[PDB]
RNA sequence: ACCCUCAGAAGGGAGGCGAAAUAGAGCAUGAAAUCAGUUGGCGAUCGAGCGACAGGGCAUACAAGGUCCCUCGACGAAUGACCGACGCGCGAGCGUCCAGUAAGACUCACGGGAAGCCGAUGUUCUGUCGUACGUUUUGAAAAACGAGCCAGGGAGUGUGUCU
RNA sequence: CGCUCUAAUUGGAUGGAAGUAGGGGUGAAAACUCCUAUGGACCGAUUAGUGACGAAAAUCCUGGCCAUAGUAGCAGCGAUA
RNA sequence: UGUCCCAACGUUGGGCCCGGUGAACUGUACAUUCCAGUGCGGAGUCUGGAGACACCCAGGGGGAAGCGAAGACCCUAUGGA
């Protein structure tokens, strides 16, 4: 009578002490929006980041208050970079064969959006049986 | 009429500026202050030059305006305003929780703040706010 | 000759208009104009072997 | 053209629309604004008084150069848009007619929703001096009305 | 189609077809600028590159993020005391000891708590910094030049030869 | 990093593709991805190619649109009707 | 002899209010400003102060070095006629 997501939704990965620390750091430090200079002053200018090239640009000059400039110094920890917030490493899946080789303790799977309901159902049930969590599960009424 | 002053300061024979500096400090600390006997407050200096300064202020002005108070009343309050960021919320809040009065409309005798008192016995070059207001043309309503 | 088949001329300064060739009050020829020539288009002469 | 921008329960609701009316879109906003919440009947009397010139329509947004009117309350500028008013009376006549044919008491229904939309311009061209021409267009308005039982 | 309305082959209402009329005639999809109505936040005593980073109010269906708060305790870099004891200094105050101790960012463990609750998003308030952008220029916020706004279009290419 | 089309290898889609709107996650970032709604037929990935491949600007071009504004004009003429 | 001293009253058409019709110029953004200062030495936007409740109508045009025109003057170009 209520919606329930298929599979091991609550499953959590097991991470080394170091990795869990680095993951928690990433989440605590965060990073700036890094949106393009003045994107908010003109509608024709979008949020997508572009290097400020004006010789007098205030951002380019690094004037405090004008936003952070993209630099290598902002990179996230090597060990956690790219990890879903849950800590899992994602693996993109298009069919059942894509599930082969996936470590349910370490990786979680994300079914491509294009895959249809018919194929999802099969992927979702064999994923669960292989002990793999599906990040974008179908919600059935049970 | 009726002002729950946490503090009542007596200005009689006290150096206005010094008093004002303390009343601001307190008003920003959230204290409700009432300054009494403004007319009897005093400012050191050569009366003649002291007066020219205030008379100038009265004459300054134009269409936009430069409203300068003549009564010892206002004079003292404006002085306090100059020591507060009166255009900021916090500052206008403090300024508004401060009121100056001619004479003392309270029952309690106001207190004398440390280092604000002037020794008439050892000082001859100074003036009373009331004296200044009379010179400015104010109406001696005290 | 695509986009070059016209006698469009630019009026030059004087009317608060950019110096763009125009004909019948319609812009033409130049790359940035609609119906104008392709600046660096594909070329039959190119050796693609 | 428009579609009803608001959901309406058919059992306690009567609908109506004007299509591509060539009249002031600015006047229409004002009028809609003013009669919303009124009883279809009250609305009719009001608009007729407007047309008669005994009742001003507050012009709250498109008021530049408009002269004040004493009868306007809570505001100042106002006029007597008779053309747009007549078109609204047509709109109301239809709605109240539709409402009766359904068994409701038309006149007593409340104007739940009423809004004007600028669907287009009948373009026109006016010759000007120096060998040049400039636009001379007419607005085309659509307007929805939803009557609801009290 | 039929019926009501209407000056009415108009339009509108009701209804019919079709998977779909938000496929109803320049009718596939239906962006932005922008308009009507409406919801959230602000609002008729207050200041202007419209934001970045911090932190508060208010607002929030699900989904695709799940964290967050307080007691205590463990760990604990640089830094690092109060009080008290003694001894100096005209004095503000300092020295020795207590002690590299207590404290000390992050992280973790037990227990307890939140689900508009944490993140996030909308808006608004406070703090810090902040006079667009690009171009010209020794020097641009510039009273130097360009743009009303948005969408789409808009500029190192080919052959030969040489290196 | 992203765009077009070609080839090899290999996948998704009417049990709902592209696109669009709003929203969630990742990446320092170019950008990648997922959810819901809309849509109703196409769409990718890896490798090796391809090139009329990336815009905020040029008094840039073309189209659409807002303010201007219910404003100016619809009076002025020896023909005041 | 209203050119002037020195302006007045009046006449007609506008102007103002109402119905109908209904453009254009112009717009980086923000914008209730004033006095000073500062800055590429001529600032509504910087700095310090002062003033400042919001909206609207009519006016005469002080400022936006207002709008209109890639300065005709001057110089420069191994420019033109
Ligand atoms: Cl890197
Ligand atoms: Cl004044
Ligand atoms: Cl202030
Ligand atoms: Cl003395
Ligand atoms: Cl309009
Ligand atoms: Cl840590
Ligand atoms: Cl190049
Ligand atoms: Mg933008
Ligand atoms: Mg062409
Ligand atoms: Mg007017
Ligand atoms: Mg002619
Ligand atoms: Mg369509
Ligand atoms: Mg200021
Ligand atoms: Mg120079
Ligand atoms: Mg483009
Ligand atoms: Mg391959
Ligand atoms: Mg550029
Ligand atoms: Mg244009
Ligand atoms: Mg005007
Ligand atoms: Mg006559
Ligand atoms: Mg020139
Ligand atoms: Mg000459
Ligand atoms: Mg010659
Ligand atoms: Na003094
Ligand atoms: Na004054
Ligand atoms: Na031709
Ligand atoms: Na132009
Ligand atoms: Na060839
Ligand atoms: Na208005
Ligand atoms: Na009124
Ligand atoms: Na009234
Ligand atoms: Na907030
Ligand atoms: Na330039
Ligand atoms: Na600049
Ligand atoms: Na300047
Ligand atoms: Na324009
Ligand atoms: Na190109
Ligand atoms: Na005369
Ligand atoms: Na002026």
């Amino acid at each position: 009578t209520e919606l329930q997501a298929r599979g091991l939704t609550e499953k959590t990965p097991d991470l080394s002490d170091e990795d869990a620390r680095l993951l928690t750091q990433r989440h605590r430090v965060g990073k700036p929006q890094f949106n393009r200079q003045d994107h908010h002053k003109k509608k024709r200018v979008s949020t997508s980041w572009r290097k400020p090239r004006g010789q007098l640009s205030k951002q380019r000059r690094g004037i405090k208050g004008k936003g952070d400039t993209v630099e290598a110094g902002f990179r996230s920890p090597t060990a956690v970079r790219g990890k879903h917030p849950s800590g899992f490493e994602e693996v993109r899946v298009h069919n059942v064969d894509d599930l082969e080789g996936v470590d349910g303790d370490t990786e979680a799977v994300r079914i491509a959006s294009k895959v249809g309901a018919r194929k999802r159902e099969r992927i979702e049930e064999e994923a669960e049986d292989a002990g793999i969590r599906v990040l974008n599960p179908t919600y059935v009424e049970v | 009429a009726e002002f729950d002053a946490d503090v009542i300061v007596d200005a009689r024979d006290c150096i206005m500026g010094r008093v004002a500096s303390q009343v601001a400090e307190q008003a920003l600390d959230g204290e409700t202050v009432a300054v009494v006997n403004a007319e009897r407050a005093v400012i050191t200096g050569r009366e003649e030059q002291i007066v020219e300064k205030y008379e100038k202020r009265v004459d300054i002005g134009n269409d936009n305006g430069y409203f300068y108070p003549k009564r010892p009343d206002g004079i003292f309050k404006r002085t306090i305003r100059g020591m507060l960021p009166h255009k900021k919320q916090r500052g206008r809040e403090a300024f508004e929780s401060v009121r100056v009065y001619l004479g003392n409309p309270y029952d309690e005798d106001g207190e004398v703040l440390d280092g604000t008192s002037l020794d008439r016995l050892s000082n001859i070059k100074f003036v009373t706010l009331g004296e200044i207001s009379e010179t400015l043309g104010a109406n001696k309503t005290w | 000759y695509a986009g070059l088949r016209t006698p469009a001329e630019s009026f030059g300064s004087g009317r608060g208009q950019a110096h763009v060739p125009k004909l019948d009050g319609r812009a033409r020829r130049v790359p940035q104009a609609v119906k104008g020539r392709s600046a660096h288009p594909p070329k039959t002469e190119k050796d693609r072997s | 053209g428009i579609s009803y921008s608001v959901e309406a329960d058919p059992d306690t609701t009567a609908k109506a629309m004007l299509r591509e009316r060539q009249m002031s879109f600015k006047h229409s906003k004002a009028i809609a604004r003013e009669i919303k919440g009124k009883t279809a009947g009250e609305a009719v009397d009001y608009l007729e008084a407007v047309i008669e010139g005994d009742q001003p329509v507050p012009f709250k947004q498109h008021n530049s150069g408009v002269g004040h009117k004493s009868k306007v309350d809570g505001w100042d500028a106002g006029r007597y848009p008779e053309k747009a008013s007549k078109a609204f009376l047509d709109l109301l006549e239809n709605a109240v007619g539709n409402a009766d044919h359904q068994g409701f008491d038309g006149e007593a229904m409340t104007i739940k929703h009423v809004a004007a939309h600028k669907v287009g311009e009948q373009q026109g061209r006016k010759p000007r001096a120096m060998g040049r021409a400039s636009a001379w267009n007419s607005p085309q308005v659509d307007v929805e009305l939803i009557l609801e039982e009290p």
